[PDB]
């Protein structure tokens, strides 16, 4: 993509460039070239289009430009994405979305199932760390609450 | 006026699709007559489908038994005052009904409200009833669709039979009903309240308003009509009903059997033009066709010879055209089957129709795109039709078809391509002819005694035939015609002088020509006619020919093709025969020509070869005349062509006649010869024989085009034998009884005077021993030649006269003019009063009387300077009004000059080309006028030459120096009289002080036209002669065009006395006046104006020299040089005295007459007797209808009101109330309004008053500013000056930006808008219509004719349509997206550039006058760059700045159009 829509902070990508980074912007790979280990990678030049009425930009690939770099060691840091709970927690009924973070109700941060509370970044996604803070507070005082109420009658 | 439908997609009924077009229908009232009554319309109609539960209900309360099927209602119209005639009507009904079997139900009569209705609309109101007829039989639905049908027209016939009248029937069907009637618009669902119902539901709807020329309505004349609803009026019917006669004796179909019997006189009588189209249209429909193909056969596409459509579509529009005679004219029709519905255009795509798919499954279509109120939250494609487009609904499937998708579905039923190859030309047939078997040339005294039988002077050679085969074109004149008329004259004119041409007044357009030239066709088919309503492969087998015109040559190729089928019939009669020779010649041939045609003969050749000095020659005109039209009346003419050959054929105007007689071919031999003869002697130089026959027939060909263009036929095949023509000086009898169609108003010379004529030169050229040619006088004086209305000794005196300012002089003068045999019309009139004579001094004085001359229009172009401000000076002087004309004028010239003498002038004109039209010249007079028709070119634009544009009148024009500036035929801005009324209110708005002055033309018909207009609030007509001066123009539209202003003005007169129309408008006459006399004729007639003209350039110093095209004009009047403008002679003074003598001399005669004043005099026709040359010439000119006096009874006899016609106010009063503080202040303002289709003109009035108060450059850009929402009306912003911005948020109509002065117009669509806005129409026809300045932004696609006669614009819009930049002159236009075939044709100042991603822009471009290319330099990219960027700053478009985003990779996307005369003149070079 572009330099403005980079996800994280941008003083970081100041200092990179301080430091000795070289950025090559708008650019996909598409094959890596060796024997048994990379020796360089193809990538293309894609053109992003202009915002939609819904705020999306398209891309679609150049289909003049394409180019090769020497690689030595190359590292895919494409993203993350969440495992498969309900599978391997031997539980199947865990209720969840299609990307894998489980649905819970907004005020308890209560799971689907009764005594089980979940909350954190496996329900929003790549988030940050104070994100994660408050949606462990809030789980606590639903989890208080919970148990107090319980307990209670 | 306006059609409109709207249609369900997916095609289930329901109450939906009648309640909207109600809707539709209550908001068209703007366009319509409005009537100081309120109550009288002109029609109005819906046809909607039959709401079956109703009646079943009606018939269930009645005491029946519901049916299984469904029903049949029949609406009829029997008439009111009697009552054995509906008795007898119904009698005639009911045992025509039952005659088939099926069961009646009962009558039913209608519930009506007459409270709304007017008087003159009441008083042939008929009885309206239905009766309901049940099928019984079980037959199927088809089967009682057809039987109904032949029913429906028994009856028709048997109703006739008993000459029973006032009887109509308005439907007879199972599938559809119609309400229609003679009641206002908005009114219709309160005459009807069935209507109102809730069980009305449909699927389908048409409505239908009209606007008609007179004022007496008649009910079975209001659209729709049965299967059809048509807009526009049509051109060709004279034509294509005389065709539909010999159709009908060989046409039938197993569908109908017997019965065909009663439908063989399928066009009755007492129908419009709507009504024909619509009989035939019905018949086709009926007996297998779906209604596309039908529209397809009727009116056909422009087959054109480009790579543009698939080879299908051309095979498909081959076989359509072969089949059947179009319908050409001005047609938006909206018709519909039983299962069909279309909406449709014609072949130039003159009316507007546009369209709008909802996510509903509703589709809305009709001549405004804001009739029914509808949100942008719900619309999916916005569109247009273009020409001979077509867009139609399958409701039995429930699918759309566009354009292509249907022509390609059409396109497969038939294998069309494996058939026209049964299609044989004649070039083949011509290369393989031999060279071999071309006989001796014939004798030079041979052919000088064929050519002197005729009367061919030499004249007729060096002037009308050598440029011809010289050049390519042909001949020009630069004067008026004052030539004697043919009957009064004494020499031999020929028969063909008797013959003046048509044209087309404000109802239809006249078709320019020389740019779209590619929808004008000149096929011509032998062995064509035969049975329409059959399909198979012998339908397309026959001899096609290039042109109706044949050389020697080719005629012998396609004799040796026809051979031993064909007949040659003789054309010649014995000299001594006897008294009545011709007569029994003309009895002869056409029993022959009958008695040959039966015996198996497909051709005939109708030759004069055989002519002798004992055997004198029918002239052809007559001969192929009786000859067709014996054939047509006695079945025939449907099996054979017919071929003429004659030997008096040398200009365009004989071929012209000939083939609107009947003849299919015409071929000249005599000219031929005498070219060759020519050629042999060494006169042309060193150019082939060849390559000269070559050169005359383009020119012919191109004449031919011009004179058909003129009447607006596009095709040869609907004008052959349809008779567009008329004759003056001919007998009654001898016209209606040899000729189809013509009207002789005054008869003239019977059998007895053209045979005495034809042997007199006979004789004088066969008995007398001719050397040479006499040089004859025809076009220039010549002693030896024929009279003239100017010679020397009348000028000298004249201008004696004038220049010594003494009355005798000018007495004697009047005396010479005075005493000539008769030459014009007004001559064998007489004045005759019974009163006494009262003295000189009582009169009215000479300033009253002067005040009612003026002088006609003149443009600059033509005229020098000196002479035009010498005029205007003149006329100013003493307080008459002058004339500018086209051209422009002057605006230092605004203010009076220091002697007092103001060089301005009272009166401007708004041309066809708007060459000078700006917001400043129309706020600086006091009196306007509109030209619709010139005296000497009628349905044709002035031309200017090439070296007549200086800098001066290039700078005056905003036009390119040494160009050669050619106005178009039609106006492009009046179409209909619905468009006329547009363009007067438009006049009005724009200055609030002057008057509307409409100028016509005299021909017949013009009653109608005249009572047209006059509804339109125009408040002044001018009819102007045949004899009227120009500036430059074809010899043969000046001497074969027009008529004498005599039979005109009476006619006008007589017609606007019956409709009560006469005390609203004045009437002004000119061409020919001269005399006192004449003027008080003229004022006897009903004029209380007058024109005088090239008298005045008599008596500033022309002589008539008749070369002021030449641009070498010894005196200097009508000249663009320095050296010859130096020799001006004129001086105001002598106009002056001519003006005081001319009034002095009205004086004395209305002394001498009896009278004190005009207004005694005017309309007062019983004082003129008519005395006839002789008992030795017996001419049988009878002037009654001419003399006759309609009374007026309460009104005057003239113009009785105070100032103009005042009209209502459109949103600009609302506004001219809001921005107070611009015109107090002078301070910046924002208004906010509601726009909406029924106001026009927004924005006009408020630049009237910020004209007045700064002008048109005193205010900053966006100083006022203004935000409609909403579809706007027409002519949005028209005559806009810089410093207003209009914004729209919608569409707009028509006609948006016409005549932009320097303002600013933006136009988008919504901002929640789903919508493509590239691929969607928001501004319709005719954007930029001549406009000088300023800026139009638009986010859509445009109409057709998009910026035509553009000046200094500047426009970017997203699309475009048809002949789009035509005729541009300046500014530049930037198109992103797909454009029409005929582009930037006649384009000559500007620049363009197209955004082409389909990469086929050479094949919709008009390469002939303008070079495309890339864009190579920078200075020009920074220019395009630009112009986005302001687009994408206005609009927030997202097409364009999608277009900036990719700069680099798009630039190369773009072509550059730029004109080949402005290749020197640009400053940065295109090139490297
Ligand atoms: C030299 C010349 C130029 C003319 N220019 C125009 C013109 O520009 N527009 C127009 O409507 N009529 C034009 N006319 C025609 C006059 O307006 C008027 O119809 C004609 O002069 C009347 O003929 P008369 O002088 O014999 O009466 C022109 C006529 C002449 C002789
Ligand atoms: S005929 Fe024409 S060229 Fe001049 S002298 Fe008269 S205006």
């Amino acid at each position: 993509r572009d330099r403005k829509n980079m996800p994280g902070s941008q003083r970081e990508v100041a200092h990179a460039e301080e430091e000795g980074v070289e950025f090559i912007w708008q650019a996909a790979p598409e094959g890596f070239t060796g024997d048994t280990v990379v020796t360089g990678v193809r990538a293309v030049r894609i053109h992003l289009g202009v915002a939609d009425a819904t705020g999306r930009q398209t891309p679609q690939v150049i289909e003049g430009s394409e180019f090769t770099v020497q690689a030595d060691l190359v590292i895919k840091a494409l993203g993350f994405e969440p495992e498969d709970l309900p599978n391997a927690f031997d539980e199947p009924e865990l209720k969840v979305t299609r990307w894998g973070t489980l649905l819970v109700d907004h005020r308890t941060k209560m799971t689907n199932m009764d005594g089980v509370f979940a909350a954190g970044d496996i329900v929003r996604g790549a988030s940050l760390v104070v994100w994660a803070i408050r949606d462990g507070r809030d789980a606590a005082e639903g989890i208080h609450a919970y148990a107090k109420a319980k307990a209670e009658a | 006026c306006g059609v409109g439908f709207i249609a369900a997609i997916d095609g289930k009924p329901r109450r939906s699709v009648v309640e909207k077009g109600i809707e539709a229908l209550k908001a068209v009232w703007h366009r319509g007559a409005v009537d100081a009554d309120g109550k009288t319309g002109d029609g109005a109609g819906i046809h909607v489908a039959v709401p079956q539960k109703f009646f079943k209900d009606h018939v269930k309360v009645i005491g029946h038994r519901a049916p299984d099927n469904k029903l049949a209602v029949g609406q009829v119209f029997l008439p009111r005052i009697s009552l054995d005639a509906q008795e007898a009507c119904r009698c005639i009904v009911e045992t025509e009904i039952l005659a088939f079997g099926y069961y009646i139900y009962g009558w039913r009569q209608v519930p009506i409200n007459v409270d709304i209705i007017g008087e003159k609309a009441n008083a042939t109101r008929p009885e309206i009833e239905q009766i309901i007829v049940g099928n019984n039989k079980g037959v199927s639905d088809e089967q009682f669709e057809l039987d109904l049908y032949i029913i429906r027209r028994r009856i028709e016939k048997a109703v006739k039979g008993e000459q029973i009248n006032d009887f109509y029937i308005c439907s007879l069907s199972a599938r559809s009903i119609i309400y229609k009637g003679m009641f206002l618009a908005e009114q219709l669902t309160t005459f009807y309240p069935d209507l109102l119902d809730e069980r009305f539901e449909s699927d389908f709807a048409i409505y239908h308003q009209r606007y008609s020329t007179n004022t007496f309505p008649t009910w079975p004349l209001a659209q729709p009509f049965r299967m059809l609803a048509h807009n526009g009026e049509i051109n060709t019917v004279k034509g294509n009903v005389n065709w539909m006669k010999a159709h009908e004796t060989r046409m039938e179909h197993p569908a109908f059997g017997t019965h065909m019997q009663d439908l063989k006189p399928v066009i009755g009588v007492g129908l419009s033009d709507s009504g024909s189209l619509d009989t035939v249209f019905e018949v086709m429909v009926r007996a297998g066709r779906t209604a596309p193909m039908v529209k397809m056969m009727l009116v056909p596409q422009a087959l054109t010879s480009s790579q543009t459509t698939p080879d299908n579509h051309k095979a498909l529009i081959q076989y359509c055209n072969s089949v059947m005679e179009p319908w050409d004219g001005p047609a938006a029709l909206a018709m519909t089957d039983g299962r069909w519905v279309v909406g449709g255009m014609d072949r130039n795509g003159l009316r507007p129709m546009r369209y709008t798919i909802t996510t509903d499954g509703l589709i809305i279509g009709g001549s405004e795109t804001g009739m029914v109120k509808i949100d942008e939250t719900q619309v999916i494609e916005k569109g247009r039709l273009g020409p001979g487009e077509m867009i139609a609904v399958d409701l039995q499937s429930g699918k759309l078809y566009r354009d292509r998708e249907l022509k390609d579905h059409l396109a497969t039923l038939k294998p069309w391509d494996k058939w026209v190859q049964n299609t044989t030309h004649l070039d083949e047939l011509v290369k393989t002819a031999s060279l071999k078997g071309e006989p001796s040339d014939m004798d030079k005294a041979e052919l000088r005694r064929r050519q002197q039988a005729f009367g061919l002077t030499m004249e007729d050679m060096e002037l009308i035939l050598h440029p011809m085969v010289e050049d390519g074109k042909e001949a020009i004149g630069s004067m008026g015609d004052d030539s004697p008329i043919a009957v009064l004259s004494d020499k031999y004119r020929g028969l063909h002088h008797f013959f003046r041409q048509n044209f087309s007044q404000v109802t239809n357009p006249p078709i320019d020509s020389l740019r779209e030239r590619r929808v004008m066709s000149l096929k011509t088919r032998l062995g064509n006619l035969g049975n329409i309503l059959d399909e198979d492969e012998t339908q397309t087998r026959l001899l096609q020919l290039e042109s109706p015109v044949l050389t020697t040559a080719e005629f012998r190729a396609m004799r040796d093709y026809m051979g031993d089928t064909a007949a040659e019939i003789d054309a010649t009669f014995p000299v001594d025969g006897g008294p009545e020779a011709l007569r029994d010649a003309l009895r002869r041939i056409r029993q022959e020509t009958e008695d040959a045609v039966r015996g198996g003969a497909t051709h005939v050749i109708l030759t004069d070869e055989a002519m002798g000095p004992a055997r004198a020659a029918i002239p052809a005109i007559l001969a192929t005349g009786a000859v067709h039209t014996h054939l047509i009346r006695s079945n025939l003419r449907t099996f054979t062509s017919l071929n003429v050959r004659t030997a008096e054929g040398l200009d365009t105007h004989y071929f012209a006649v000939l083939i609107g007689v009947g003849a299919t071919t015409v071929n000249a031999y005599l000219a031929q010869e005498a070219i060759a003869e020519r050629h042999r002697r060494g006169l042309f130089g060193s150019m082939p024989l060849e390559k000269g026959m070559a050169n005359y027939k383009k020119a012919i060909d191109d004449g031919l085009l011009k004179i058909m263009s003129k009447m607006g036929i596009s095709v040869i095949s609907s004008y052959r034998g349809g008779g567009n023509f008329e004759a003056i000086g001919l007998s009654r009898a001898l016209v209606a009884e040899h000729f189809p169609a013509m009207v002789s108003r005054i008869s003239g010379i019977g059998l007895n005077g053209i045979q005495k004529k034809v042997l007199e030169q006979h004789a004088t050229a066969y008995n007398e021993e001719v050397v040479a040619l006499p040089v004859g006088g025809f076009y220039r004086f010549r002693k030896s030649g024929d009279r003239h209305g100017w010679e020397g000794g009348v000028i000298h005196t004249l201008q004696q006269a004038v220049t010594n300012d003494s009355y005798t002089t000018f007495k004697k003068y009047s005396e010479q003019v005075n005493k000539r045999p008769p030459m014009q019309l007004r001559d064998l009139l007489e004045l005759r009063s019974t009163k006494a004579p009262v003295p000189v001094d009582e009169v009215e004085s000479i300033t009253a009387i002067r005040k009612r001359f003026i002088t006609p229009g003149m443009s600059m172009g033509a005229l020098s300077p000196e002479a035009h401000g010498t005029l205007n000076v003149a006329m100013n002087r003493i307080g008459a009004k002058s004339d500018s004309g086209e051209g422009g004028e002057d605006p230092a010239r605004f203010r009076p000059d220091k002697n007092g003498d103001n060089w301005n002038s009272a009166i401007k004109q708004v041309a066809s080309g708007r060459f000078g039209v700006t917001a400043e010249y129309l706020n600086q007079c006091r009196e306007l006028e509109i030209k619709v028709a010139q005296g000497a070119k009628p349905g044709e634009g002035g031309q200017l030459p090439g070296f007549k544009v200086t800098e001066m009148i290039a700078r005056l024009r905003h036009s390119t120096p040494g160009v050669m500036l050619i106005s178009p035929p039609p106006h492009h801005d009046i179409y209909s009289i619905e468009d006329l009324a547009q363009l007067i209110y438009d006049l009005k708005q724009i200055n609030p002080d002057a008057k509307v002055t409409v100028k016509l033309v005299s021909r017949s018909g013009i009653g109608t036209i005249a009572a047209g207009v006059a509804k339109a609030n125009a408040d002044i007509i001018l009819i102007s002669g045949n004899s009227g001066g120009t500036g430059a123009s074809p010899q043969t539209s000046i001497k074969f065009a027009g008529l004498p202003w005599e039979m005109g003005l009476s006619e006008v007169h007589q017609v606007l006395t019956l409709n009560r129309l006469r005390h609203r408008v004045r009437l002004r006459t000119d061409g020919g006046l001269k005399t006192g006399r004449d003027i008080v004729i003229a004022a006897m007639l009903g004029a209380e104006e007058f024109g005088i003209g090239t008298a005045s350039l008599i008596a500033m110093g022309c002589i008539m020299v008749r070369q002021c095209h030449s641009n070498t004009c010894p005196v200097g009047v009508c000249v663009q040089d320095d050296k010859l403008r130096q020799k001006f002679v004129g001086t105001p003074e002598k106009v002056v005295n001519l003006f005081t003598f001319l009034a002095e001399e009205v004086r004395e005669i209305l002394a001498g007459l009896g009278f004190r004043s005009l207004n005694e005099v005017i309309g007062r026709t019983d004082l003129l007797h008519q005395v006839s040359r002789g008992a030795e010439h017996l001419d049988d000119l009878d002037l009654n209808p001419r003399l006759a006096q309609v009374d007026p009874g309460e009104n005057a006899r003239y113009c009785t009101l105070q100032g103009r016609n005042e009209v209502p106010d459109t949103l600009d009063a609302r506004i001219v109330a809001d921005a107070r503080p611009l015109f107090e202040e002078g301070e910046k303002m924002q208004l906010a309004y509601n726009a909406r289709n029924t106001q026009r003109a927004i924005g006009t009035r408020l630049s009237s008053m910020v004209t007045r108060k700064f002008g048109m450059f005193g205010l900053q850009p966006g100083h006022i500013t203004i935000r409609l929402r909403g579809t706007a009306g027409q002519s949005l912003g028209a005559f806009a000056v810089q410093g207003i911005k209009l914004e729209v948020m919608g569409d707009a109509n028509d006609y948006v930006g016409k005549g932009l002065s320097g303002g600013t117009i933006v136009v988008r669509p919504t901002t929640s808008s789903p919508l493509e806005t590239n691929k969607n129409t928001i501004i319709g026809n005719t954007v930029l219509y001549g406009a000088t300045a300023g800026k139009l932004f638009a986010a859509g696609q445009a109409g057709e004719r998009f910026a035509v006669r553009n000046s200094g614009a500047t426009v970017v819009v997203e699309g475009c349509g048809s002949n789009g930049c035509e005729y541009m002159t300046g500014g530049t236009a930037v198109i992103l997206g797909r454009v029409g075939d005929n582009f930037a044709a006649g384009m000559t100042g500007g620049m363009a550039y197209v955004y082409d991603l389909d990469d086929s822009l050479p094949l919709y471009i008009n390469d002939e006058s303008v070079i495309f290319q890339r864009i190579e330099v920078g200075h020009y990219e920074s220019q395009l760059k630009h112009l986005i960027e302001e687009h994408v700053t206005e609009t927030q478009s997202r097409f364009a700045a999608e277009i900036l985003n990719d700069w680099a990779r798009e630039v190369t996307k773009f072509w550059q159009v730029v004109p080949k005369e402005m290749l020197n003149r640009l400053e940065v070079p295109v090139h490297l």
